């Protein structure tokens, strides 16, 4: 979500 | 036409650092263009190979490169 994470599995976001 | 005379594959530049983490994942710095062989496992990590090595690599550390002509720029 920010940057260079653990490469998480998109979803959704916060709207 | 058709083309018969490449046997290789594509590059791909390391944006980022990292290393191979899993028993098949493969290593490389910020700057190591890696040797895409194929492209199997999720549809975001890529199959490369540095000079020998290889394995999967997530593409967000990544890009992909065509092949380029000699590295010798001077």
């Amino acid at each position: 979500s920010p940057l260079l994470p653990k490469l998480p599995p998109k979803t959704y976001k916060r709207e | 036409g058709s083309r018969r005379a490449s046997v290789g594959s594509m590059e791909a530049i390391a944006k980022y650092d990292f290393k191979a983490t899993a028993d098949d994942e493969l290593s490389f710095k910020r700057g190591d263009i890696l040797k895409v062989l194929n492209e199997e496992c999720d549809q975001n990590w890529y199959k490369a190979e540095l000079n020998g090595k290889d394995g999967f690599i997530p593409k967000n550390y990544i890009e992909m490169k065509p092949h380029p002509e000699f590295i010798v720029t001077d």
